[PDB]
């Protein structure tokens, strides 16, 4: 959890975007904005950012279609070009995609990404 | 027609270039990640179209700006009908010769009665006021 | 401008558009019309809303139901007219009910069970009872509507949801039919494109989502699923989004909600039937509509040789001519099978379904066993990091 | 172009689905300037806008 | 029928050319022009307009010829390619051409038009 990764991606608002009494807003570091990077692109879909039109994962324009072998490589299509334009800190490196043993309506992705420039694994999980 | 003429300033493009100029020369060093991801950028880029709708209304043209709505007016429109050109130009009747022009204007049909209205030239074809 | 003559002389009236004719998506529209001029039949098929005009009168809440109907997509219909009054600008409650006992009477039940092309019916005029009606009429016209569709073997029911959100929350929990897998209740109102831009006509939305069920039957089959699709003359549904978003339920019964996406449309958003899921197969709209497309077009093929010998031959013409339909549909991505024996499978034997007594009785018994598909309504991330396998090159 | 407004798209995304058939899309101003708006969110839902260039 | 369509069509004269005590002669608004200016052009014939000598679809140079699948498909390709030159404000989006059930000698065409640029429905009829 060192100053160094600081470097390489800068620090930025933490997506939960709590304020404390004291530092101010709560700020994602280097390793750790890469992540938040990403966990908003996800979590927001594309035409309701104000005036970025295109911003955002278009995952809800394929849903509510069957679960075949042709919609999951169109995930996997789909999702590795997305962090391609709106991701250029995080490099993905493997998506694997299948639907839960538990309900069988729900798949789950899973992305595994590298950061680009620095092979520095974390320590511990945390912020 | 002030809009044509601000309409490369009043924009969201232009306010934006603003407001990242700010942050890149008070706080480079605690917030040094300015990409359309985070949470900064995204509550400044929705005030910095706020005021690019707020800096909007300032450029409709005056007419429109200055009229009331129409639940709300004075009678007659944007100045009062007291402030036209026929009373804030003239004045009153203190020469002898504006006396003769307002002794020259008097008519039968200003008469509050009488004479159907239609008849009469103006009541005196000549004055002259003196001491 | 010489009409008589021979040449070219322009006209008013509308002929019929060439139609597609999708087989098995066809609704009906049962309401109450203005004009009832029809007098040889039942329940007559329209084609365009001119033919509609000219048939069963204007300026109606049904007929704003059939021309968004034509809008979004639907080539034909069937219409049955209730033979009562129209009602009045808003529902009372001495009329309410005579509505609804207009749809347990037998009078409507035979025009729908005797034509046997219908797969789908759906009432507009249910949506007429949301202002002034006072709960449980609500569920007292559910409960009528899903009878309703038990009749003969391939009907469907789309039917309105109340706009009020307690109310919509009590008539999912107070139902209580034994046939609930039959119905698809989608929650609000769309204001429509139609005067009285301004003050848009507040309009049903089933009839909106039968023509695209209709739409995604003629390209994608029955085994896909209606949701996520683009609706064509609405403006905005009447309620909000974000105060329908208790309707979902998971495990209780769950409503089917029309959301607004920015720069996407309008959409349907969720494809389930009035379900509380204790095990229950029958949970999604796509499969209940799968498996009585499999009856429906297995009864084709066994009706074909009834009143035949009866012998150990004409079991081998059943389990043949069906296993290969059944594959046929499972190669076209229908039936959730790596391989045949895994997707689906038959039985006909005498020792394997039917005794020595039913053979003598003259019944044939055949077991028609099937898997289906899942409509992936949930998708979760899981974002994990991994130069922890990069491995040294 | 005429436009036919639906519910909830702002003024700024409404001006890049110009920009499908306008050769390069009309401005979010010069597109409010065009139609005479009071606002730029002064538009109602069932309103249509005209987008010229 | 708004002020908006008049604004991408224009105001013309309508073709039954109507004179009224008020407001002068009957003008065809913006969505109703582009109707009314596709009635002319079938209801004139090439060669009776006074300079504009090619002007009108000349659907009288194939009649009285046997109705089979090789004038209908004559029929579709001559009201297609006329539509684009004398009407640039409507486009044809389908022909449907067939004979009359009860008459077997008359056929009766259909032309589905939209107009350019806007897509928006006419609420009811009118003028």
């Amino acid at each position: 959890e060192n100053q160094i990764l600081t470097q390489l991606y800068g620090r930025g608002w933490a997506f939960p975007p709590v304020f404390s009494l004291e530092k101010g807003v709560e700020m994602a570091e280097g390793a750790e904005d890469v992540r938040q990077s990403l966990q908003i692109l996800f979590s927001t879909e594309p035409g309701e950012r104000l005036m970025r039109e295109n911003y955002g994962c278009g995952l809800n324009d394929f849903m509510f279609e069957n679960i075949r072998n042709e919609l999951i490589a169109e995930i996997e299509s789909h999702i590795h070009d997305n962090v391609l334009r709106y991701e250029p800190r995080a490099d993905m490196t493997d998506i694997q995609v299948r639907q839960s043993p538990g309900m069988g309506n729900t798949l789950q992705v899973q992305v595994m990404y590298r950061l680009r420039g620095s092979d520095i694994n974390q320590q511990i999980q945390g912020v | 027609a002030l809009f044509h003429s601000v309409k490369d300033d009043i924009h969201f493009d232009t306010l934006l270039e603003q407001a990242h100029q700010v942050i890149e020369k008070q706080a480079e060093k605690l917030w040094s990640d300015t990409a359309e991801h985070d949470p900064g950028i995204t509550f400044l880029q929705g005030i910095s179209y706020g005021v690019s709708d707020l800096a909007y209304r300032h450029t409709l043209p005056l007419k429109d700006l200055l009229t009331p709505a129409p639940d709300e007016q004075q009678q007659e429109g944007i100045f009062p009908a007291e402030f036209g050109p026929h009373n804030t130009l003239t004045c009153g009747p203190v020469t002898a010769d504006d006396y003769r022009k307002a002794l020259l204007d008097l008519h039968s049909s200003d008469s509050l009665d009488g004479t159907q209205q239609d008849e009469g030239d103006f009541l005196f074809r000549s004055v002259q006021l003196v001491r | 401008m010489e009409r008589l003559q021979p040449g070219v002389t322009l006209t008013e009236s509308i002929i019929t558009m060439g139609q597609q004719e999708i087989p098995s998506a066809v609704p009906v529209f049962i309401g109450y019309t203005v004009r009832y001029p029809e007098q040889s039949e039942a329940s007559v098929r329209i084609d365009s809303l001119a033919e509609y005009t000219s048939l069963f009168g204007d300026d109606h809440v049904m007929m704003f139901a059939v021309r968004h109907y034509f809008d979004n997509g639907g080539q034909q219909a069937f219409v049955l007219p209730l033979k009562d009054n129209m009602p009045s600008v808003e529902m009372t409650t001495a009329e309410a009910e005579n509505l609804i006992a207009a749809l347990r009477s037998a009078t409507v039940s035979e025009a729908i069970g005797g034509h046997s092309q219908i797969t789908l019916i759906l009432v507009p005029d249910m949506a007429r009872l949301n202002d002034s009606d006072i709960v449980s009429l609500w569920s007292q016209g559910w409960e009528a509507l899903l009878q309703l569709s038990q009749v003969r073997p391939n009907l469907f029911v789309l039917l309105d949801a109340p706009d009020n959100v307690e109310q919509a929350q009590k008539c999912m929990t107070t139902l209580s039919s034994d046939y609930r897998q039959w119905g698809a209740a989608y929650w609000p109102r769309l204001e429509t494109t139609y005067q009285k831009i301004f003050q848009g006509t507040v309009l049903s939305p089933t009839a909106a989502v039968a023509a695209v069920i209709q739409r995604t039957d003629n390209d994608a089959g029955v085994w896909k699923a209606p949701a996520n699709i683009a609706l064509s003359q609405v403006i905005r549904p009447v309620k909000s989004y974000l105060q329908g978003s208790v309707l979902f339920n998971s495990s209780g019964t769950s409503l089917n909600v029309i959301r607004s996406f920015p720069g996407k449309g309008i959409r349907v958003w969720g494809c389930r039937t009035l379900e509380n899921t204790d095990n229950t197969q029958w949970r999604y709209l796509q499969t209940r509509r799968l498996v009585s497309y499999v009856t429906a077009h297995l009864t084709q093929l066994a009706r074909m040789y009834v009143f035949e010998p009866n012998n150990e031959l004409t079991w081998m013409k059943l389990k043949g001519q069906s296993y290969n339909w059944l594959r046929q549909l499972w190669l076209q991505g229908g039936l959730y099978g790596s391989q045949e024996d895994e997707a689906f499978n038959i039985l006909l034997g005498v020792n394997e379904t039917m005794t020595e007594d039913d053979v003598r009785a003259g019944k044939m018994i055949m077991k028609v066993e099937l898997a289906v598909l899942f409509p992936a309504e949930f998708i979760e991330i899981s974002l994990v990091f991994n130069t922890q396998t990069e491995a040294l090159s | 172009i005429a436009l036919r407004i639906q519910d909830g798209v702002s003024l700024a995304l409404m001006a890049a689905s110009t920009a499908s058939t306008l050769s390069g899309g009309v401005d979010y101003l010069t597109l409010a300037w065009q139609n005479g708006l009071d606002n730029l969110n002064g538009f109602v839902p069932g309103e249509i806008l005209q987008a010229t260039r």
